[PDB]
């Protein structure tokens, strides 16, 4: 339930090719940018550091949970379907 | 007045509460019940409300909150929901039984005071909540208000007066957490006896989702007297803030356990004296006495000698009149063990809903458990004291609180002991 | 006690059960004593008339009442494990219910436990072989004044002695059933050796009526 992971604005770079090393298994990668990841402040931070970089992105807009109506009253309704059957 | 607790038999409100006159209608009718209902009915809620308030009856369930004031909660227009009263019959605190001799020696007067209490709160039905253990005395209620209904005292046109009013009896099925006002109702619902948080108070959202107002069986019992003889006849009674009489149960080390009436204000030890034929084995045998039921810390042999019986007095010893049920221990009584017993009861009862309780009280019980046999380090009582303290406040309900108090009681008067057991149990091992 | 339920040959939804059709008629007034719409509020009555009529509650005895209200089963088994004074394994001919809690400990209700214990031959919790008591421990019944007292089925019998929860065995044991209230010589709850109040003759109609009324 914790949100403070959801404060900063991010950058990663596509995934790419991992494969299993023929001698242990591990995962082997050849992709530099395989674990860079950024954090900005705004989305606007984070596109000018794309932008003078030379890198192509793609933004998408931050998702903000919809306030919500909360009333511990309306377990006990006297005609409404939200009155509750156990606590 | 400075003196309290010569009460006159003219005085007293319960005056079949031995049983020893016909429990029925007809002697209900002899003894003043019912007498003039219609012309209470017929004066009109707020001056109904207005007697109950100025008679300073407070709540005689345990809490003791101004009736008059709680019961005008109710007075306001009608929303199109029903209103409902709810007459808490549920008697579970240990040490009580007041109530018990209300609903099956005295049924009318419980009867005429719901019609009489659902009146003013424009109530159109009272749910009678008796324990299921009571089952002949819920009977007993059953044909008293067979007999009501019949002579037209309560159902449609109760007593003439136009108002149509309802008294139903349903009966618990063994939990005595249902006697809290909210768990009750979800009772009622068809639940797990599982207290409601607050807000909403049971005033606006209440049985059914409906305006409720919950009142102790001793409550709803005295209002049509009350009314009858009037406010300033109750408030002639006590200390101010502390009016009327109230009853008491004596159970526990004395001569004779009774139940009593008596007026409030009276003298603890003139109380166990007068009525209860005094401490097995005189006074000077008396240890301690938890003085409103098993939810209200103990006090020691030296409050006990000159405490009144009223809420003001009793908190000011720390503790509280709650249903003003006496419990007497007398010196030979081993008080950890007494204390601990009670602390099983209420982890037998805890209604598991909410955490300090549902942890904390069966933590509680096992402390106890080794404090008994001593099997512990003095370390461990001030550990015990912070956890009642973590409980206290902190839950939904007052069982919570209820169960913190005696804990808190036992170690406040009686550390020398809890230690002298751990002394002992670490010298013989 | 456990809280869950495991099916036996003896207790499974297939079970046998239902109410006979004069408890049908009795349901339909515990269920009328309620707002339309609210029919849950009759489960507690209705659990406990199925336990009346059955002296306990089967899984399928639960799933009907379930049905009759129309709650879901689960609500049902809610209620049925949350009161105590449901019986959910057979239960002996008398549930002989001793209560130990503070006020009746204090007045030796040990001793009429230990008493119960060495007639019947049974321990705290165990039904008689031949199944006509079944003993437990309970909590405060509410009579505290008259401690020590148990409660066997619907009856209170108070102010106890070893001798006296003996001879109520006996009649029970004997087919007769004993008579209940106090043992000790009084009636109720007043104090022994005489009253300390009440003692003079009740007023009548109308004493003490304010006037204006
Ligand atoms: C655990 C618990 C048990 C209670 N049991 C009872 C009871 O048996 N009878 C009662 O009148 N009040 C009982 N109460 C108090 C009620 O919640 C409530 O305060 C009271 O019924 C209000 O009625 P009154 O104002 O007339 O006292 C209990 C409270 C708690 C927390
Ligand atoms: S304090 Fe105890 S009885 Fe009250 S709601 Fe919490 S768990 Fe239930
Ligand atoms: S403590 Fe036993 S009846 Fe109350």
């Amino acid at each position: 339930s914790g949100v403070n992971n959801t404060k900063k604005w991010k950058m990663e770079f596509d995934t790419r090719e991992r494969w299993e090393n023929p001698l242990m298994g591990w995962a082997s990668t050849a992709d530099p940018l395989s674990n860079l990841v950024l954090t900005f402040s705004t989305k606007e931070d984070a596109v000018a550091f794309a932008e003078k970089n030379g890198w192509s992105y793609d933004v998408e807009e931050r998702k903000v949970p919809k306030p919500k109506s909360k009333s511990y009253g309306a377990n006990f309704s006297w005609n409404k379907r939200t009155r509750v059957s156990t606590k | 007045k400075t003196s309290f607790g010569s009460l006159k038999d003219e005085d007293r409100i319960f005056t079949n509460l031995y049983g020893r006159h016909d429990w029925r209608l007809k002697g209900a009718q002899s003894r003043g019940d019912w007498y003039k209902t219609k012309e209470i009915l017929l004066k009109g809620p707020d001056w109904i409300l207005g007697e109950v308030k100025t008679s300073g009856l407070r709540g005689r369930g345990g809490a003791g909150f101004p009736t008059g004031l709680k019961w005008s909660f109710m007075n306001k227009p009608s929303d199109g929901r029903p209103k409902y009263l709810v007459v808490n019959a549920d008697e579970g605190e240990p040490g009580t039984c007041k109530d018990r001799e209300i609903i099956r020696h005295d049924p009318h007067k419980l009867v005429e005071g719901c019609l009489v209490g659902g009146r003013a709160m424009g109530a159109r039905a009272a749910y009678i909540y008796i324990r299921g253990e009571f089952y002949n005395e819920a009977s007993n209620l059953q044909v008293a208000i067979r007999e009501a209904y019949e002579a037209g005292l309560i159902g449609k046109n109760a007593c003439g007066s136009g108002y149509d009013f309802d008294v139903f009896v349903v009966r618990g099925a063994g939990a005595y957490i249902c006697g809290e006002e909210t768990a009750l109702i979800e009772s009622i619902e068809g639940k797990q006896g599982k207290p409601r948080l607050k807000p909403p108070f049971p005033a606006d959202v209440g049985v059914f989702g409906c305006p409720t107002t919950v009142a102790n069986v001793e409550t709803v019992a005295v209002s049509p007297t009350i009314c009858r003889r009037g406010g300033a006849w109750f408030a002639s009674f006590g200390r101010e803030r502390n009016s009327g009489t109230k009853l008491f149960n004596i159970s526990g080390h004395v001569n004779n356990p009774c139940t009593v009436e008596e007026e409030m204000s009276v003298p603890l030890k003139e109380l166990i004296e007068k009525h209860a034929g005094g401490v097995t084995g005189g006074w000077d045998n008396l240890l301690a006495v938890i003085p409103g039921g098993s939810s209200t810390p103990l006090i020691p042999k030296s409050v006990c000698e000159t405490v009144l019986m009223d809420f003001d007095a009793l908190i000011q010893a720390q503790t509280g009149l709650g249903t003003a049920a006496v419990i007497v221990m007398d010196r030979s009584t081993d008080i950890v063990k007494a204390i601990a017993r009670l602390i099983e009861f209420y982890k037998h009862e805890s209604c598991g809903q909410c955490t300090p309780c549902r942890e904390g009280v069966d933590w509680m019980n096992k402390v106890m458990a080794r404090f008994v046999r001593g099997d512990a380090r003095p370390a461990e009582i001030d550990s015990l004291w912070e956890i009642s303290k973590q409980i206290e406040g902190h839950t939904i309900c007052a069982l919570g609180d209820g169960a913190a108090w005696p804990v808190q009681g036992l170690i406040r008067h009686f550390r020398p002991e809890l230690e002298e057991r751990m002394q002992q149990f670490a010298q013989q091992h | 006690a456990l809280f869950v339920h495991r099916d036996t040959p003896e207790n499974n939804p297939e079970t046998p059960f239902d109410f006979t059709p004069e408890n049908y008629k009795r349901i339909e007034a515990i269920v009328k004593n309620y707002p339309e719409g609210h029919k849950a509020a009759a489960v507690l009555p209705v659990l406990d008339l199925a336990q009346r009529q059955n002296g306990w509650l089967p899984i399928s005895a639960m799933n009907k009442v379930a049905e009759i209200l129309q709650v879901p089963p689960m609500r049902v088994y809610e209620v049925a494990t949350f009161y105590t004074m449901y019986n959910r394994k057979p239960v002996g001919k008398y549930h002989i219910q001793v209560c130990t809690t503070t006020p009746c400990m204090l007045r030796n209700s040990d001793s009429i436990l230990e008493a119960i214990q060495k007639k019947l031959g049974i321990k705290v919790g165990e039904t008689t072989p031949d199944k006509l008591f079944t003993l437990i421990e309970v909590e405060c019944l509410g009579a505290c004044v008259n401690a020590p007292m148990v409660q066997i089925n619907d009856n209170y019998y108070e102010d106890l002695t070893p001798k006296d929860i003996e001879e109520i065995i006996d009649e029970l044991k004997a087919g007769k059933i004993p008579k209940p209230g106090p043992r000790s010589g009084r009636f109720s709850c007043e104090p022994a050796g005489g009253l300390t109040s009440l003692t003079e003759p009740p007023k009548g109609p109308g004493f003490g009526v304010q006037a204006g009324l």
